[PDB]
């Protein structure tokens, strides 16, 4: 599965994942691609916050979906 | 609405303000309070144009947009000498090097 | 009329710091900076800008008072607040990347530069960052921010009565300002004016419905009520991480960031609480570039504005400082002209030459990256 | 109501006392022990500009409407700076 992760500003990151992969795995892959530590990442789909324990298939996230990424505002 | 002025005679310069709607005569009464000569002994000028007592400053051409506090408009002043009036004479300011 | 009269470099390179003016000296605490360490054990920082000599200095590290006992000093953090009451700075909230947010109250004596943690009672507000803080007499008012433990935006007001060091969660009347962070709150008389900030359009949780507030909200500290206020036909664009300050009875807001527009600001807006109206103001001179989460502090008729972050010509952190002078003297205007026209200064008297030097010499806290 | 400020070259500038109090130095002189002030080191082309600054400062204090700046030409900037420092305005 190919999924997309977009911050509110507009940067888009394409990730290669399986529906079995957990949200912790997705944040880890985002850290590999963008260098953002997982504890500074908040992932949202369909207006709900995605918990690290569950996987992508648990949240009905299929191929070509976009997740919304919220980041810690260290610079306000 | 307000005009900012320099009233100038010889080596005298009065800084004052007045309304566009105020009269030349009212301006002469300000001069009288400061320089102790009555309005009938004064002539006021916009450049070489002698101004009439009953005209407003606006009617004389003074406008708020061209008589700003940081760039006031000049009104020339001449006093009656004995039976006639002195020539309008304004001494220039000094010069930078 | 109002003018940007000083632009200096070489200061602390910080965004999301907090600062207060103590007389003619601005005290700046902590803040974030890219590439620098916010994980390991580090003391918070204090830099002092002297608004007369126009010089930055930095205080040395806090030492242990007694053997074994750790130095008493907040850990390095960003997103905290600082307010001044008499000789005491009260520092509260904020976070780093490791220990998260903290809710221990810290007090810093502006004359001895000693830190302490006064014993507090009452309902201590949850740890958070991006809250606002302001004071009326001996009372500090905390509003909003993002709570770390509850993991949500706040719209509570907690007051700290410093006479007894007692926290109280205020049971307010009226409709509270929407849960938000990185807003401002400013006291004009007895009323607290809350402007801007990031929020969610439906409630207190992130839900991918992020909005930027621009409807000013007013809290009366006397009745402890949120007021219903008249419409403002003109108003600034919504934004977070602007600076707000109260000057001569009116509220001013500078700069900030709107993520819906992806826009940084360097505008200046004035709110007159009596007519309850907004007006955009254009200072003379070249301002700071559009930026967010700078700090602004009032010194007399001047605003000291410094730090912040902005997009790089991908963000840069600012080490510069700007002075906005609400009432420039002729001496200030002439100094600017002498500088602008590159005139020979060597025949000026030494007192004026010292002033010209002060406004044209960078400090050495930082160097270009 | 009005005071007289005399330049080094003998020009007499008559300005409102309240406007002249923009200068700390003139304010102190008008309340000296035991009117008019004579400035032996400020020439008329400089002192006239100073008086314009007085008018401007008083008119536009606590003003938020867009207004022109106070213009300072290069040829006068050093002298005007020296006068402003001496006059504390």
């Amino acid at each position: 599965m190919q999924i997309f992760v977009k911050t509110l500003t507009g940067k888009t990151i394409t990730l290669e994942v399986e529906p079995s992969d957990t949200i912790e795995n997705v944040k880890a892959k985002i850290q590999d691609k963008e260098g953002i530590p997982p504890d500074q990442q908040r992932l949202i789909f369909a207006g709900k916050q995605l918990e690290d324990g569950r996987t992508l298939s648990d949240y009905n996230i299929q191929k070509e979906s976009t997740l919304h990424l919220v980041l810690r505002l260290r610079g306000g | 609405m307000d005009v900012f002025l320099m009233i100038r005679r010889h080596k005298t310069t009065i800084f004052t303000d007045a309304k566009e709607s105020s009269t030349v005569f009212e301006l002469k009464r300000i001069v009288e309070g400061i320089l102790k000569r009555p309005p009938d002994e004064q002539r006021l000028y916009k450049d070489d144009q002698l101004l009439d007592d009953g005209k407003t400053l606006g009617e004389c051409g003074f406008t708020s947009q061209t008589a700003r506090p940081q760039a006031p408009a000049t009104v020339g002043l001449a006093f009656r000498a004995d039976d006639t009036f002195e020539a309008l004479c304004i001494e220039p300011f000094s010069s930078p090097p | 009329m109002l003018r940007w009269t000083v632009h200096l470099e070489g200061g602390p390179r910080r965004v999301n710091h907090a600062a207060v003016a103590v007389g003619h000296r601005v005290y700046s605490f902590g803040g974030y900076c890219s590439g620098e360490d916010y994980e390991t054990l580090r003391q918070i920082d204090v830099h002092i800008f002297n608004a007369v000599s126009l010089r930055w200095t930095k205080l040395p590290p806090v030492k242990s008072a007694i053997r074994g006992q750790a130095p008493v000093v907040p850990y390095m953090r960003y997103g905290h607040s600082t307010v001044l009451i008499d000789d005491t700075v009260l520092l509260w909230g904020g976070r780093n990347d490791t220990e998260g947010a903290c809710n221990v109250l810290y007090a810093f004596d502006v004359n001895t530069h000693k830190w302490f943690t006064p014993r507090v009672s009452g309902t201590v507000p949850g740890a958070r960052d991006g809250h606002s803080a302001c004071v009326l007499g001996k009372i500090m008012y905390i509003f909003g921010g993002y709570e770390q433990q509850a993991d949500c935006f706040s719209n509570d007001i907690h007051k700290l009565d410093t006479s007894t060091m007692t926290w109280t969660l205020i049971c307010t009347k009226g409709s509270p300002a929407r849960w938000r962070d990185f807003h401002s709150a400013t006291m004009l008389g007895s009323h607290m004016y809350v402007f801007g900030g990031r929020a969610d359009r439906f409630g207190p949780f992130h839900s991918n419905n992020e909005i930027y507030c621009n409807r000013i909200r007013v809290f009366d500290t006397r009745t402890e009520a949120w007021l219903d206020c008249p419409p403002t036909p003109v108003l600034p664009e919504g934004r977070r991480s602007h600076s707000a300050f109260g000057y001569n009875g009116e509220l001013y807001i500078f700069g900030g960031y709107n993520a819906r527009l992806n826009r940084h600001f360097h505008d200046l807006w004035k709110f007159n609480p009596v007519s309850f109206t907004w007006k955009k103001i254009e200072p003379k001179g070249k301002g700071p570039c559009p930026r967010r989460r700078q700090c602004c502090c009032i010194v007399g008729d001047k605003i000291v504005l410094f730090g912040g972050t902005s997009p790089s010509p991908d963000l840069i952190d600012h080490s510069d400082l700007h002075i906005l002078d609400f009432s420039p003297s002729l001496k200030t205007l002439c100094k600017l002209a002498v500088i602008q026209y590159n005139l020979d200064q060597s025949c000026l008297p030494h007192d004026i030459r010292w002033e010209l030097n002060a406004m044209t010499t960078n400090s050495n806290i930082s160097r270009p990256i | 109501m009005y005071v007289k400020l005399i330049s080094s070259d003998g020009h007499e500038f008559i300005v409102k006392r309240e406007h002249a109090l923009t200068s700390g130095t003139i304010k102190a002189m008008l309340s000296g022990p035991g009117n008019e002030v004579n400035f032996r080191e400020i020439p008329s082309h400089v002192l006239s500009k100073v008086c314009m600054y007085f008018t401007y400062k008083v008119r536009y204090t606590n003003s938020s409407t867009e207004i022109p700046e106070f213009p300072i030409a290069p040829e006068i900037a050093l002298e005007l700076l020296m006068a402003a420092n001496f006059l504390d305005c």
